[PDB]
């Protein structure tokens, strides 16, 4: 294993090196936007059209 | 210029949508909705709401559908010439109560309501000078007098409003059951005015979040980079062999 | 001509 | 067009210069071209055909010095700092080199420019 | 809810110089009016004083407006 | 090619234009041996330190006389346009 | 030979990105043509899209852009991002002259460069007010009503070229279809004119703070200032992002959410913020013809700088003097900004009357002045060393 590895898999070669960013890439937008949604989530309790729908309509 | 000739300056308050990490709040905004339609579809013009932006925000699909199905608009021509009225759609926009400005001028004096659709964004104030306007209707002080037709005001550039109060107290039966005293009205409606200005709001502050986190995190690699190429040459070393002739 | 400066700082 | 200076008028007058010189060492001072190791004579502009003909005929030490100076400048400019207090050029070093040859210059152009025109008044 | 306590603040000791000048110019423009004379006009010492008031009151009830 | 370019200051690699060198020896070493984030913040918290010291008031004493001209502006515009200014 | 070394095109990319002779000591202050040049790549970019949903008519302008702002997808990123490039591009052209003006990069061997800059921000500001008039505003309709009616100050055919440029006897349809034709058409003539900038500079290169020649020590572009230039870009990335989701309407005045009334007056008629001193500059002077004069001669007295500056060396890094000025000129420009941006009442007019004296001197009689008294000390003092 060691570092030489790590190199030698992704950081050889410019094909085996433009293939990871995109993989990543792909794999962080993902990871970007739970992150984003969940935040956005728990910053408004109470304030939203689908945590207010009982109070107004159910009761027609 | 003068004081009097330039109003007060507006009061200041908190409202939640002018945080960082915050939406509305959108039983306000329907109660707003609801207050507006009992009282200044009279006059004000809204014309660049369709029925369809409410959907999903304060009122459902079928809501919506009913609610607009009671609107009578005129439509394009029949068979032979003619125009025929429709029970409304999901695709018009809210009546106007005047068919055009002139009428307008006529029924309220040489006054010409506003349309509300992009009004709290062309105020110098925004949601704090309507919100003070609207609550802020006094008894003249000795020394100036209103002629016939005319409120006081001292909000309103030159203190001669030509509204009277238009929301009092138990205006509205709100549907959650809050009190409708003059200044939860107010609040409700000048929210209600502030998405209408701005319906876009939580999209875009959903999406600045994400990009602002992303760009400092490339910035902060990038500060890092530009040190580990630039190294060899900020760190030379220079000797002078003189050259003895 | 001069000996190595020293570059064990940045090393 | 070309450099101008009233430095020869108050030279005239004794009493101007023993009154001006505290505040030429405090101007002096304060330009801080002395901080980087420099000479003034470095700094003049050389664009121009006679600045680039005078610096070919100054001695090939001169010349050596210059570039060094400049190089050792530069480099210091790279990283944003000056040289200790030590090493700072001092009074005595900062004379006038490179004046009398552009002067000498000078003169020879304008030699020639006067040549140039002329007139024959019968 | 908003008037009184407007009212209240303007009772309050936290605005009571712009209130004595409120006072003195009611008693003297009131002289004067009542004379005959229109052309003095203090609305200025009507502004401070909401001015006052206002950001006395606004925040205390802004918050119970739920 | 040729073309008879005119003259200018600049050239190319190779031949650059200056005067001659002679008797400058330069050192450096490799990026993938020296170490990045080395001596970073004290050279340039002494760099700032000395510039501040140093330049200062050649910038302090403008923006300040501007500062507070404008200040003193705004004060008496809005007094001699009310009441009591006018009078 | 390498292949980007023989063929035409990768030798004319070459020459000017890859391996290009540039000064070893370059600031952070020289990172602003790269941003200029995004700038305008953006806004150009943007401006295509966004001329895909307006109709050019007056009557019928503010609800094209309604409709573009809340109806079409992600239509309000559009307008704001144009808008707010709009801007930023003024911020950066005044660092760029304001750097230029500083280090003394207007006194040969590049002088041309100079007057290409200048001719480009001429250029810019044209494209600019044409620009803001097409939303049919308050202040468009009324700020191009007020701006247009300047063409009169000609003697002859004065009176008549306004009818000419507004197509009619007010401002109406012609008036903005010619305004769209023509503020499409500009950008690509200023870009034309960037690239004619970049070949003027690039035969004899750029200056170092020193101001002593870099002849010495020389690196090429690549990977030494390809990668200097990217913490800007993403710095300014940062800046016109937050600026575009958090405020989009934050250096808009809050009389343009309103549609043109051709009988509404409004209260007070100026422009947008970055050409606010001309403004200010135009309405100190109390007659009209020498207005215009006084307004064209503060940017075009920037061409008569390189033969009024007697300096023996270049650049303010050793010269007390112009370090003193230059910073009291800028801070004196800032305040004929503010005084065009109040209404005109009476401190502000004595207010404007002297920075707009001091602006038009400091061109004339403080330069001069202080070079030469700086060149005499210096040689006083150097004249007396050993003695
Ligand atoms: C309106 C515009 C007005 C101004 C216009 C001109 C401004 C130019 C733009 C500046 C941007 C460039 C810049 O200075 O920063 C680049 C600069 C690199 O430039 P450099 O080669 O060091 O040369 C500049 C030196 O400062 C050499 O200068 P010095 O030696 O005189 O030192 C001065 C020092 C000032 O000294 C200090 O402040 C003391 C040190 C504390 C550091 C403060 C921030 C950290 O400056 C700094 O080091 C500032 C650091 C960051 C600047 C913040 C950018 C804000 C832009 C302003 C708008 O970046 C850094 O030094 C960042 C260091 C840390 C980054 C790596 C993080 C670790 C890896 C991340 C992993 C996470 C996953
Ligand atoms: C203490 C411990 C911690 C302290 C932390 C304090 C907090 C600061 C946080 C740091 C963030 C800033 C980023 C940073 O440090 O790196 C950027 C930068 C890194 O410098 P660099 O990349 O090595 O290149 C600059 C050289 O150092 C060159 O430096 P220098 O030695 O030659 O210094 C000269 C300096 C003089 O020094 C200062 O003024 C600095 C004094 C205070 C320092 C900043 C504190 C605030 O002025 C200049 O740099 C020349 C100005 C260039 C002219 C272009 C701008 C003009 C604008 C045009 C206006 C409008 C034009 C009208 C056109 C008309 C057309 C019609 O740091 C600086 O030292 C920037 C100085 C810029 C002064 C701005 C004045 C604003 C007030
Ligand atoms: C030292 O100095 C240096 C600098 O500084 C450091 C530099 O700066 C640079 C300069 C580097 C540059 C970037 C060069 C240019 C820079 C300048 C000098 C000045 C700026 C110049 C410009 C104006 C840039 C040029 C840009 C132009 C001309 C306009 C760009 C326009 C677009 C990109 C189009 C916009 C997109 C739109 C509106 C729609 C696009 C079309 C679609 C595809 C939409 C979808 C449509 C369909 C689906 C239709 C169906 C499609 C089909 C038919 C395809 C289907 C498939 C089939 C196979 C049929 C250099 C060289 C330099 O050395
Ligand atoms: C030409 C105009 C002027 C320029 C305008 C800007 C153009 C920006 C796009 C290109 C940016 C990179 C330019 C080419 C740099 C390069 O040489 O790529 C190769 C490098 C690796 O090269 P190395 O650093 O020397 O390491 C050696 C690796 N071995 C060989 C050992 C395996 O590997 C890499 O550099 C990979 C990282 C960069 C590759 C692109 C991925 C990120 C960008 C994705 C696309 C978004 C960009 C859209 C907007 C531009
Ligand atoms: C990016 C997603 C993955 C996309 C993945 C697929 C992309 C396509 C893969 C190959 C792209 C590169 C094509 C050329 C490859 C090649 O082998 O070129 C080698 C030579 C190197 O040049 P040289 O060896 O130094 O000089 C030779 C001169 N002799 C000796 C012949 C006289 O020629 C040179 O390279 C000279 C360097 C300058 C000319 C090439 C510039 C453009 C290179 C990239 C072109 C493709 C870009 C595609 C972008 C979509
Ligand atoms: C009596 C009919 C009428 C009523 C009811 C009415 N409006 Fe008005 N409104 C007008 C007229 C007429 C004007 C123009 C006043 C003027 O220009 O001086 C006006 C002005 C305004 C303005 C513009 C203020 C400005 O400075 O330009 C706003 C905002 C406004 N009203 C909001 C409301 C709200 C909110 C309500 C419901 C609580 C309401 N109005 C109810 C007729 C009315
Ligand atoms: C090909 C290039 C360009 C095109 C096609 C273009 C097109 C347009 C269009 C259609 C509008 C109307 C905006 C709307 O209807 O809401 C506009 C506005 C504007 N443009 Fe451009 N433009 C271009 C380049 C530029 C440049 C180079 C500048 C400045 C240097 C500029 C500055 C402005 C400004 C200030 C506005 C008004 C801002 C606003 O509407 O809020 N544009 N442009
Ligand atoms: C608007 C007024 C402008 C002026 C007065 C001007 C003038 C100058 C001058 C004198 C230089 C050389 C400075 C030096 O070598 O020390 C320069 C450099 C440069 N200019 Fe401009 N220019 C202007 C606008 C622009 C524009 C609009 C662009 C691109 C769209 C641009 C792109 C560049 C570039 C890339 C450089 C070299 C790198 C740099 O200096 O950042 N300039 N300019």
């Amino acid at each position: 294993m060691a570092s030489s590895t790590i190199y030698n898999i992704f950081f050889r070669r410019n094909s085996s090196f433009y293939a990871t960013i995109f993989v990543s890439a792909f794999f962080a937008k993902i990871g970007f936007d739970v992150f984003t949604d969940s935040v956005w989530k728990r910053a408004n309790a109470g304030l939203t059209w689908d945590e207010v729908k009982p109070r107004f309509l159910n009761k027609d | 210029g003068t004081p009097k000739e330039e109003g007060l300056h507006f009061i200041q308050h908190d409202w939640p949508q002018s945080k960082v990490l915050s939406g509305f709040d959108h039983a306000s905004l329907r109660r707003g909705f609801q207050v507006y339609r009992e009282v200044c579809s009279a006059c004000h013009s809204l014309n660049l709401i369709a029925w369809r932006h409410l959907v999903g925000v304060t009122h459902t699909a079928d809501e919506a559908k009913q609610m607009a199905s009671e609107v009578e608009y005129e439509d394009g021509p029949d068979d032979e010439g003619n125009m025929f009225k429709r029970p409304g759609k999901l695709s018009d926009f809210l009546p106007p109560p005047y068919p055009n400005v002139e009428a307008a001028r006529a029924s309220n004096n040489g006054a010409a309501p506003p349309d509300l659709s992009c009004v709290v964004r062309g105020r110098h104030g925004g949601q704090d000078y309507i919100y003070s306007l609207l609550t802020g209707y006094t008894e003249p002080p000795a020394g100036v007098e209103v002629p016939d037709g005319m409120n006081f005001n001292p909000f309103f550039p030159g203190t001669q409003i030509a509204m009277a109060r238009p929301l009092f107290d138990d205006a509205v039966e709100f549907e959650d059951g809050t009190p409708a005293t003059t200044a939860q009205a107010a609040k409700d409606v000048v929210n209600f005015l502030h998405w209408a200005s701005e319906p876009e709001l939580d999209i875009r502050k959903k999406m600045g979040f994400q990009v602002i986190t992303v760009l400092t995190i490339l910035t902060a690699l990038s500060m890092w980079y530009k040190r580990f190429k630039w190294t060899p040459i900020k760190n030379r070393k220079i000797f002078y062999q003189r050259p003895i002739k | 001509s001069p000996e190595m400066p020293d570059f064990s700082e940045y090393q | 067009m070309k450099p101008v200076s009233l430095a020869k008028y108050i030279q005239k007058s004794p009493f101007l210069t023993k009154l001006l010189l505290p505040i030429s060492n405090a101007y002096v001072h304060l330009s801080g071209y002395r901080k980087y190791g420099l000479r003034y004579d470095d700094l003049m502009l050389e664009e121009n055909d006679d600045t680039q003909k005078a610096l070919s005929r100054l001695p090939k030490m001169e010349s050596y010095d210059r570039v060094y100076r400049i190089r050792r400048a530069m480099q210091l400019s790279i990283e944003n700092k000056i040289l200790p207090k030590s090493e700072w050029t001092k009074p005595e070093e900062d004379y006038h080199y490179l004046r009398p040859v552009l002067a000498e210059v000078i003169a020879e152009r304008k030699e020639r420019e006067a040549f140039d025109a002329l007139i024959v008044k019968k | 809810p908003l008037e009184k306590m407007t009212q209240e603040c303007m009772d309050a000791p936290d605005c009571k110089e712009v209130k004595h000048h409120f006072e003195e110019c009611t008693a003297r423009v009131t002289k004067k009016v009542e004379q005959g004379d229109k052309s003095e006009d203090c609305i200025e010492e009507f502004f401070h004083l909401y001015h006052c008031a206002r950001d006395c009151a606004d925040p205390k009830v802004f918050k119970v407006l739920v | 090619g040729g073309a008879a370019g005119g003259k200018t200051y600049l050239g190319w690699w190779g031949h650059l234009g200056g005067p001659k060198q002679k008797g400058i020896i330069t050192y450096s070493l490799s990026p993938f041996q020296q170490r990045p984030m080395a001596g970073f913040f004290k050279t340039s918290t002494q760099n700032m330190f000395r510039r501040v010291m140093t330049e200062g008031l050649y910038v302090a004493i403008p923006f300040g006389i501007a500062y507070y001209i404008y200040c003193w502006g705004k004060e008496r515009n809005e007094f001699l346009n009310s009441k009591h200014g006018r009078h | 030979m390498k292949i980007l070394k023989s063929n035409p095109f990768l030798a004319l990319a070459n020459n000017y990105m890859i391996d290009a002779p540039e000064p070893s000591n370059i600031s952070y202050f020289w990172n602003f043509g790269s941003l200029l040049a995004c700038v305008l790549v953006i806004q150009i970019v943007i401006g295509i899209l966004l001329a895909c949903f307006y109709i050019p008519n007056m009557d019928l302008a503010f609800l094209s852009v309604e409709r573009i702002v809340r109806d079409v997808n992600y239509g309000f990123l559009l307008r704001a991002f144009h808008a707010n490039g709009a801007s930023f591009f003024f911020i950066f052209l005044y660092l760029h002259i304001g750097r230029g003006l500083y280090y003394g990069s207007y006194k040969y061997p590049r002088t041309m460069t100079w007057n290409i800059g200048v001719i480009i921000f001429l250029l810019t500001i044209i494209t600019a007010f044409l620009g803001y008039c097409l939303p049919a505003n308050q202040m468009s309709f009324w700020g191009a009503t007020v701006i247009t009616n300047l063409l009169s100050a000609v003697p002859f055919i004065g009176d008549d070229l306004v009818h000419l440029l507004w197509g009619g006897f007010s401002v109406s349809n012609p008036t903005l279809n010619r305004f769209f034709s023509l503020h499409y058409l500009m950008p690509f003539v200023i870009a034309a004119l960037s690239v004619m900038h970049l070949i003027a500079l690039h035969t004899n290169g750029s200056s170092n703070p020193l101001g002593v020649t870099a002849n010495m020590d020389r690196i090429p572009m690549n990977p030494y200032y390809l990668i200097k230039d990217l913490i800007t870009i993403f710095i300014f990335l940062i800046g016109i992002n937050y600026m575009a989701f958090y405020n989009p309407y934050g250096f808009m005045e809050p009389d343009c959410a309103l549609p043109a009334d051709p009988l509404k007056t409004p209260m007070s008629i100026v422009p947008e913020w970055y050409l606010l001193p001309f403004y200010a500059i135009l309405r100190a002077i109390p007659n009209f013809q020498l207005g215009v004069i006084a307004m064209l001669l503060s940017i075009l007295v920037l061409l008569l700088l390189p033969l009024l500056d007697f300096s023996a060396i270049r650049g303010n890094s050793f010269n007390p003097f112009g370090k003193f000025f230059f910073w009291t000129f800028v801070a004196d420009f800032v305040i004929l900004a503010w005084i065009g941006g109040s209404h005109p009442e009476n401190v502000f007019i004595t207010i404007g009357a002297i920075a707009t004296i001091f602006y038009f001197s400091y061109f004339f009689i403080l330069i001069p002045v202080y070079t030469i008294l700086g060149n005499t000390l210096i040689d006083l003092n150097l004249s007396s060393i050993k003695r």
